[PDB]
């Protein structure tokens, strides 16, 4: 049932599918929605627990 | 003046208003504390800073008043210009104005039809708006992107038009239409036929209609110039620190004009259209951060990273301008201070310290100090209170007397809460209050910091001594019962006076009167409890005010007689023998003002709380380890229990039970061991072994240290003792369910510390109750007195000839409170009588006092005419003969008492405090309601409708005993027959709710298939099955297209009726209908077929009544209830009526009990839907008269189920503001289908449809709003303004053009004058007739 | 479809596409380009001789070239005009050989000493030349169009043939034209008119369709450099966003400083000046830094400090730094005068001006129920002294004066100004009454000896405190 609702099914557009609901407004490119990606789930920088 | 008139800002309203313009976002010099030429602070623009000295220092001390400085424009004048200059900064672009923009509803789009995505589309600089095309493609109002705008620029080039922005839309709202616009919107309203379309074209059409009467323009909707606040209202002042203190405000405007200074630097430089669309959306965004900081985007922020405050940050809340600067604001002459003791003073009078007499009443002691010629001058009085002279105590003692003063607990919780009180001069620093009104306060002396404040002049002086003076209220606002009762220390003092014992060691002394009875209690000879005889002389008024003399020996005791020393002569002793309670203390005190009046009253309560301070002295009462007795049989209880319990876990073990009716036969044995130990205790307690006079054993009221505490009521009830001394009842757990083992041991044994968490569960459940709700409940008070806030008592009598049919509540139990208080104080409407149809004694317009409420208490009555203020038929308040009796006075209801702040303080009084076998118990006889009733085979009476409603009347003629009975019941008794309490009379299963047919005849079952709309299913039970049909979900489309039903006819083929109507006979086959009855057998009329199966924000969504979790639908018209489309889950419904409105359908969610059948007879205004039931379908089919009875009978019982009883009035005027805005149904006086104020419905019936000609159209029907739906429809804005969304309710009013009349009494408390309400009434009287 | 501003300025950004080197150099003379379309065109233009002669004039009384090729330089185009003035003028303006030696006239301009006040006079007064031409033309329409009867089809036909002398008038009172035999009615403002393009006509020397043209490629070229600058500053604003993470601090908002570094960069475009061979981003660097600190110091604080304040107590405030780096303890005010080389009044002056007052919404309690605002003392007092006394004094003197049964009274009641508007000296008082001054000042000194004794003045000697 998550599968029959999903806006996007590519990675690429998935990924941009997630830049929208974070930082609205801002058409991203690969890279940048990719950086996102990384430094809001993936990043020591960001995110620790220790 | 005497109104207040409301528009939109014109900019050369602005340009009027300005008297100087900023273009520079200096605010002031950073060296020098002077602001330069042209700046935010300026002189030339706003003005001076000090009073009379200019800039430079040039022209200064008086010189020059009105001409200007030419080196920096200064005007020499004070510092009151400072707060009344405006701004005008040029502007190079024009802006929107986001209250105008983001609200909701935002109002620029419901007057352009446009969604709030297409406005969020055109006003950020992203997409383009035409305003006229040469064709057709490019219309009005079309949204175009940017390549839609390149594409419309290469296709058409010079003959479209358009813009970006702002400016797009502001030449949009300026070139439109005025008037032929609104022409073709009220022509194509009415032209086309349907419901969403006329649900906002209306309001469209309103607000165009408020725009073109008001005078106002669309253009002035938008903002062009923007004007800044005056600079002393945003004052950049020196702290005594180092640092400034400026306003974020201050910053917001700063950005503001640098914003605009870079467009006004972008439009001359020729910039491109990135950078200057940029500018321009950045200046939207700066003038939304300081119009509403929270609608736009992310709130601005500062050095200190925090939200700044916008202009509507400072009018939003408690923290607004509103509830914080302009409605609940600080005030001087207002002493800080605690509570303490005073005892030895008058009702009237409180205690005061010297030292802050001294400084608070300095203008008392400066004016008495210069006439008198003690004082030369006003600092010399100044030293002489600096150095504390011995003759400014003499002085201040001598202003003190003859002058009251206003003590106020913060925050108060009634109107009771803050009262008027003479002071005397003691020392200490602190206030001594009297301990009678504490009670009225609700403020134990927990080192409460009472406010006291200071009227000034002779009108607040007397308004304090004769008006809100503690001796000229011993009743409460809320109900008839004295609130200012004799308290738990001297209500403990007064049952220790009236106590009796058997030994009783002053026996056989027959004592002369209350002067032997004190003397030999002060002498020590005899004790205060001896059961002798005492010769009393009593008086009462049984003339008109003439009182008799009378001395007789009355079987009491001396104490009693010492108390009727302290009681004057107008009370008799029938309250004064019994055991003297706080309940019976409180009808002593209302009989007493019922008799005597209010001029002994307050020296009786005096005298009373002496004497009960005199005697509480001497009593002794002192709670100890030993008199705190534990039970002896306590132990073996436990035991029994522990035993029970293992009975339980070993059933629960060995499989018999589940866990849950484990868990309910846990709590059942454990309440039935808390009962048990609760009688063991009260027994224990309320028996005590003491000797007679001879040599005897027996038993009396026990002289127990916490049964004065107990069986009085002085302070805690019975619960607190029986926890207190045996064990604990049942805790809290924070799931909301109930611990299954409870507390075993109790307070004096000690808790363990398991025992101690488990108690402290529920005691942390109940402060954090107490913490939450009662704030809720706080709210819910600013709620409701911002609906009443122009209920003021304009005149005498009106008339209206209509009100309400009064009973008290009998539902389910037995009865809960008389008729006789709860008419108390009520005026009747028509001329009732007793229950027999002759000898009318009552008249037209009374009250309800004494010589009243006895003398129907006499008859056997159970239901009045009483006259209600929801039938008054004037505007703006209703009338003293209408409402009643005000409740704190005791007579009529004087012109000017405004009753809704009263209801409001009253509904706000106990909200501190809130945190089938049917089996009758009275004789009577048994009498129904829409009766539809038939015997059957078996000697009973079965009930064939809905509507029954089985009440008893016994043989004197009262409505002892009600229920409420559902479809489907058998009655064991007849109608008109005396029964007994005690037995059953109704005889129905509580689980289902049966299909009982009255048609005596055969059975066929007709119109069913088996297999497509049926099927063939025998019951394993008891062998008795026929061709049932299950539920509706499992069937497949037969039953969609061929309604099933069972036509219960003879089994010859012929078909028969209905016994009474035409109808032929046919039951229709709802879900669930597994009936048991065979073919060809002959069933009696009777005979059952299938089984068919079935507080606090309680009290605020009753209030608000605006939907529940499951909604009550009711039938529209009396007819034929069937279904439309078949069930596809939530279907439809469809109502037919006889002689009604046929094709109107309706909708029904759940299926779960319907009550009437799909093609069944209904009654107008009858229950469909069980549970909750929302007030909207009941006030548009039932009037007014039956929504406000069901609101007393169910809010009024909710807050009695608590523990304390109010009056009905103050939770129906409340209700009757709550439909203050009506809906209209037809056009010709305002509008089709408005929603208009009952005033304003009101002056069109009377202008039109009473003296000029016929009926134009004036019909309306009346709504229930919202509490916070009917504060934003009020006519008058400025009040609407200061409850919530000040935002919304103000852009409105704002462009609507509302000009406030000011009628109403909190309208003229935010302006500053005169209230039209109490002693200011008769100034309005004078107010709006030269006017 | 989003709420923020900046996020949708990167969404603009976003659309148009950067440069690399070469699409640098291309953009950069793209602006050459459309500079030197107005260079070439203005060499065209009559004004621009006078305009070199007053040049020549400002430079007679004066890298850089010597001013002798100024001298040499700025007076051969007069030559060319005085030999050109015979024929664009005299002897018919439709010449061949006329605009030949206007071409001459044109090709000789390249001696530019480009001086940024200069450009703007003569873009100025052609501008103005325009504007007048461009009302002339509008009232003409305003005269025939709306009125007569005819639209606008039937103008411009007539209006582009000469638009020099009287035929284009009579020829809108054509064949017939029943609807237009109004002659005298619009002939009062339109004569008049046509009189004033005349003596236009003669001050430029030049019929009207060669200057509409002249216009229309000043119109052409001034498009063509405003959307070079539209690409040169829409690929650039990677710059302003990339240089705008320095100056991130909590005084202004970011894009405040991102549209102040898009107006330095803007100046940076004319400022550029790309024959160096240098890039735009370094050269625009040092202007975007300096529209940044120009913002962060007019704005960002409630007392406006001025920019070179802004800069000192920026230095000590990285000396201070500096100094705690160095040191670990608070810095002293002797350490950091020593090192700004400064006395120390002027540092601890600078060191009170320290930062934006404590705005009134910031939670000085325990809880969000009692802000700022309430704490603050009046400045404009009303104690009970100020109150009183400033009352009791005034009907004190009022019931004391009033026993002066004299002219003393109300010579001294406006001595002071006491129940008066203005204040008068003894010389004002004196025209009224007494123009001698040491009589109004020997009654004065009597009433004070009458006022100074303990007797009855008691209740005014009681005031003084
Ligand atoms: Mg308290
Ligand atoms: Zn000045
Ligand atoms: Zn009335």
């Amino acid at each position: 049932e998550t599968l029959r609702v999903d806006p996007t099914n590519d990675r690429l557009s998935a990924l941009v599918e997630i830049y929208r609901m974070m930082r609205p407004g801002e058409p991203p490119t690969r890279e940048a929605a990719e950086s996102l990606f990384e430094n809001l789930f993936f990043s020591e920088d960001r995110y620790d627990l220790s | 003046f005497d109104a207040i008139k409301i528009a939109l800002a014109s900019p050369d309203m602005i340009r009027s208003w300005s008297f100087g313009e900023v273009k520079k976002p200096e605010t002031i010099n950073y060296r020098t504390f002077k602001p330069e030429r042209d700046g935010l602070f300026c002189a030339r623009i706003f003005g001076p800073v000090k009073d009379y000295e200019c800039l430079c220092g040039k022209y200064k001390r008086l010189k020059h008043r009105g001409v200007i400085c030419e080196k920096c424009g200064v005007e020499v004048t004070q510092t009151k210009v400072r707060r009344e200059r405006m701004g005008h900064i040029e502007l190079a672009s024009p802006t929107a104005h986001i209250w105008f923009l983001k609200s909701l509803p935002s109002r620029i789009g419901l007057l352009l039809d446009m969604p709030l995505r297409d406005i969020e589309r055109v006003l950020y600089f992203e997409s383009y708006v035409v305003i006229e095309g040469g064709m057709t493609n490019l219309e009005r109002q079309q949204i175009l992107t940017e390549e839609q705008y390149l594409d419309a620029l290469e296709e058409f080039g010079d003959e479209f038009d358009a813009k970006m922005g702002a400016e797009a839309i502001q030449a949009l709202l300026k070139s439109m239409d005025l008037e032929q616009e609104c022409e073709q919107l009220r022509e194509e309203l009415n032209e086309t036929n349907s419901e969403t379309k006329r649900k906002k074209l209306t309001k469209r059409i309103k607000l165009l209609e408020a725009f073109v009467q008001s005078g106002n323009k669309p253009e002035w909707m938008i903002l062009t110039v923007l004007p800044v606040l005056p600079p002393d209202l945003r004052p950049l002042v020196p702290l005594d620190g180092g640092r400034f203190a400026t306003s974020d405000l201050n910053d917001l405007y700063r950005r503001v004009i640098n914003r605009n200074n870079r467009l006004k630097r972008l439009l001359d430089l020729a910039a491109p259209d990135i950078i200057v669309r940029n500018e321009k959306r950045m200046l939207q965004e700066a003038v939304d951060a300081l119009l509403d900081n929270g609608r736009r985007g992310r709130a601005i922020t500062g050095s200190n990273k925090r939200p700044l405050k916008s202009l509507a940050d400072m009018i939003k809340g408690k923290q607004g301008r509103f509830r914080q600067n302009l409605l609940g604001k600080r005030v001087d002459y207002s002493g800080r201070s605690v509570i303490t003791v005073g005892p030895y003073l008058r009702l009237h009078q409180c205690g005061l310290p010297k030292k802050m007499a001294l400084e608070l009443f300095k203008p008392f002691i400066y004016g008495k100090l210069e006439l008198r010629g003690l004082a030369t001058t006003i600092k010399a009085a100044k030293k002489m209170v600096e150095r504390e002279e011995a003759v400014v105590w003499d002085i201040l003692d001598e202003v003190i007397r003859e002058h009251p003063v206003l003590l106020n607990r913060a925050p108060t919780l009634h109107r009771l809460g803050i009262q008027a009180f003479e002071p005397v001069l003691i020392e200490g620093k602190a206030i001594q209050l009297h301990p009678l009104v504490c009670a009225a306060y609700n403020a134990d002396f927990d080192g409460d910091q009472m406010a006291v404040h200071v009227p000034l002049t002779l009108e607040a002086q007397l308004e304090a001594r004769a008006l809100m003076m503690s001796t000229n209220n011993i009743l409460s606002p809320a109900n008839g019962e004295p609130i200012i009762v004799p308290s738990q220390d001297v209500v403990l003092g007064l049952y220790y006076m009236t106590r009796d014992c058997v030994n009783a060691k002053g026996e056989g002394m027959v004592l002369t009167g209350p002067k032997e009875a004190e003397r030999l209690y002060r002498s020590g000879l005899a004790s205060l409890h001896a059961r002798v005889k005492v010769r009393i002389t009593e008086y009462e008024k049984d003339a008109n005010g003439e009182l008799v003399a009378k001395t007789s020996l009355k079987d009491t005791t001396v104490g009693r007689a010492i108390l009727w020393m302290i009681v004057p002569k107008g009370l008799p002793y029938s309250i004064v023998n019994q055991a003297l309670g706080k309940k019976a203390i409180s009808k002593m005190l209302n009989t007493c003002y019922r008799i005597l009046g209010l001029k002994p009253t307050v020296i009786f309560a005096d005298q009373i709380m002496y004497t009960g301070f005199a005697y509480a002295a001497r009593s002794g009462a002192s709670v100890g380890i030993d008199d705190m007795v534990i039970p002896e049989k306590k132990h073996e209880i436990i035991s029994e229990a522990e035993a029970e319990v293992a009975e339980i876990q070993e059933q629960f073990q060995s499989g018999l039970v589940t866990a849950g009716e484990r868990y309910n036969k846990v709590i059942d044995i454990w309440a039935a061991a808390n009962d048990r130990v609760s009688k063991a205790m009260m027994d224990n307690l309320q028996t005590e072994t003491v000797i007679n006079r001879d040599g005897q054993e027996e038993k009396q009221v026990s002289f127990n240290s916490i049964y004065m505490m107990a069986d009085s009521g002085a302070r805690g009830s019975a619960a607190q003792i029986r926890q207190l001394a045996g064990m604990r009842g049942l805790m809290a757990k924070p799931d909301g369910s109930i611990i299954e083992t409870p507390i075993t041991a109790n307070f004096r044994e000690g808790l363990n510390v398991l025992q101690y968490f488990i108690s402290t569960h529920g005691a942390r459940k109940g402060l954090a109750d107490t913490a939450l709700k009662t704030a809720n409940s706080g709210y819910l008070t600013r709620r409701l007195v911002d609906v009443a806030q122009d209920l003021v008592v304009t005149e005498d009598d009106c008339g209206t000839h209509e009100g309400i049919m009064m009973t008290p509540v009998i539902e389910g139990g037995d009865v809960k409170e008389p008729l006789r208080d709860r008419v108390l104080g009520r005026v009747t409407a028509e001329d009732v009588l007793k229950p027999g149809t002759a000898d009318i004694l009552v008249p037209r317009n009374t009250l309800l006092h004494e010589q009243w409420c006895d003398l129907l208490e006499e008859n056997s009555v159970d239901a009045v005419k009483v006259r209600s203020v929801v039938s008054c038929d004037t505007d703006f308040g209703v009338c003293a003969h209408c409402y009643g009796r005000d409740l704190a006075r005791g007579h009529i209801i004087n012109k000017g008492e405004a009753i809704g702040v009263i209801a409001a303080q009253s509904i706000g009084e106990p909200g501190t405090q809130l945190t089938s076998s049917i089996q009758v118990k009275n004789k009577g006889s048994i009498k129904l309601s829409n009766v539809k009733s038939v015997v059957n085979s078996s000697g009973k009476l079965v009930i064939t409708s809905r509507n029954t409603e089985l009440k008893l009347i016994d043989e004197f003629g009262r409505t002892k005993e009600s229920y409420k009975v559902p479809y489907g019941a058998v009655l064991a008794k007849g109608d008109g027959e005396q029964v007994a309490g005690g037995e059953t009379v109704a005889n129905w299963d509580p689980h289902t709710m049966p299909v009982i047919t009255e048609v005596s005849g055969f059975v066929r079952f007709t119109d069913m298939i088996d297999g497509q709309t049926i099927t063939r299913q025998t019951d394993e039970l008891t062998g008795l099955s026929s061709l049932v049909v299950l539920d509706s979900a499992e069937r497949t489309a037969g039953g969609k297209d061929l309604r099933p039903a069972l036509k219960i006819v003879d089994a010859q083929g012929n078909d028969v009726l209905i016994p009474g109507t035409d109808m032929p006979a046919q039951y229709f086959l709802p879900g669930k209908a597994i009936v048991q009855l065979e073919d060809g057998v002959q069933i009696s009329s009777g005979d059952t077929l299938a089984r068919i199966p079935q507080g606090l924000p309680r009290v605020a969504d009753l209030f608000e009544a605006r939907r529940p979790k499951e909604p009550a639908i009711l039938a529209e018209i009396s007819g034929i209830v069937s279904f439309g489309k078949e069930t596809k889950g939530k279907r439809r419904l469809v109502i037919t009526p006889v002689d009604g409105s046929d094709p109107y359908e309706e909708m029904i969610p759940k299926w779960r009990q319907l009550n009437v059948f799909e093609g069944e007879r209904v009654e107008r205004g009858d229950v469909i839907s069980d549970g909750p039931e929302a007030p909207h379908d009941i006030l548009r089919l039932r009037g007014v008269h039956a929504v406000t009875r069901y609101i007393v009978n169910e809010v009024q019982d909710v807050y009695r189920l608590q523990g304390v009883k109010i009056n009905d009035k103050h939770i129906e005027v409340i209700v009757r503001q709550m439909l203050r805005k009506a809906t209209i149904v037809n056009a010709g006086s305002s509008d089709f289908l408005e929603g208009e104020q009952v005033e304003y419905s009101r002056v069109k019936i009377a202008n039109r449809e009473l003296e000029a000609n016929g009926k134009v159209g004036a019909t309306y029907s009346r709504d229930l709003l919202g509490i916070t739906k009917a504060s934003l429809a009020t006519e008058s804005f400025i009040s609407a303004a200061s409850f919530q969304e000040t935002t919304r309710v103000l852009t409105e009013a704002a462009v609507a053009g509302k000009r406030d009349e000011l009628r109403g009494l909190k309208e003229n408390v935010i302006v500053g004058r005169l209230i039209p309400a109490g002693t200011g009434y008769a100034y309005h009287q004078d107010r709006m007739r030269r006017r | 479809r989003t709420t923020d501003p900046v996020r949708m300025y990167m969404r603009e950004m976003g659309t148009v596409e950067l440069l690399t080197r070469e699409g640098e150099i291309d953009i950069a003379k793209r602006i050459e380009d459309g500079i030197n379309q107005v260079q070439c065109s203005v060499a065209e233009y009559p004004e621009a001789i006078t305009y070199l002669l007053e040049q020549y004039d400002r430079v007679e009384a004066e890298n850089s070239i010597d001013p002798e090729l100024a001298r040499e330089k700025f007076a051969e185009l007069r030559a060319q005009y005085v030999v050109t003035r015979d024929t664009i003028k005299a002897k018919g303006r439709s010449h061949a050989t006329a605009q030949e030696e206007i071409l001459k006239l044109s090709e000789v301009f390249k001696q530019f000493r480009l001086v940024p006040k200069q450009f703007d006079y003569l873009v100025n007064s052609m501008r103005v030349m325009m504007d007048r031409v461009r009302t002339q033309e509008r009232l003409i329409m305003k005269l025939c169009v709306e009125q007569c009867k005819m639209p606008k089809k039937n103008f411009i036909t007539l209006f582009t043939g000469n638009e020099t002398s009287d035929t284009w008038f009579n020829a809108a009172i054509a064949m017939n034209k029943p609807w237009s035999e109004k002659l005298h009615d619009v002939s009062e403002e339109v004569h008049r008119a046509l009189q004033k393009l005349q003596q236009i006509e003669e001050e430029t020397g030049l019929t009207i369709e060669q200057v509409k043209d002249i216009n229309r490629r000043m119109s052409i070229g001034e498009a063509k450099a405003r959307r070079a600058k539209k690409e040169m500053v829409e690929a650039n604003l990677r710059l302003v966003i990339s240089i705008a993470k320095k100056y991130t601090n909590r005084g202004l908002q970011f894009l405040d400083l991102i549209q102040e570094g898009n107006i330095g960069l803007m100046k940076a475009v004319d400022k550029f000046e790309y024959r160096r061979g240098y890039k735009f981003s370094t050269y625009a660097t040092w202007w975007i830094r300096q529209a940044i600190t120009r913002s962060i110091a007019d704005q960002a604080r409630t007392i406006r400090i001025p920019v070179h304040m802004i800069e000192t107590i920026n230095k000590l405030n990285r000396i201070s730094r500096q100094m705690l780096q160095e040191m670990g303890r608070e810095p002293t005010p002797e350490e950091l005068a020593e090192r700004m080389l400064m006395p120390e009044d002027k540092i601890r002056k600078v060191l009170k001006i320290a930062k934006e007052p404590i705005s009134m919404e910031t939670p000085i309690g325990d809880d969000e129920d009692s802000h700022l605002g309430d704490f603050i003392e009046d400045t404009t007092l009303e104690l009970p002294l100020d109150s009183a006394t400033t009352e009791s004094l005034r009907a004190a003197t009022h019931d004391v004066l009033a026993g002066l049964t004299a002219r003393e009274a109300k010579v001294l009641r406006m001595r002071f100004g006491i129940d008066m508007n203005t204040d008068y000296t003894l010389e004002e008082v004196g025209k009224q009454f007494d123009v001698t001054r040491e009589r109004i000042r020997q009654i004065e000194a009597k009433a004070l000896r009458k006022l100074r004794h303990p007797s009855r003045s008691e209740v005014l000697r009681s005031f003084l405190d």
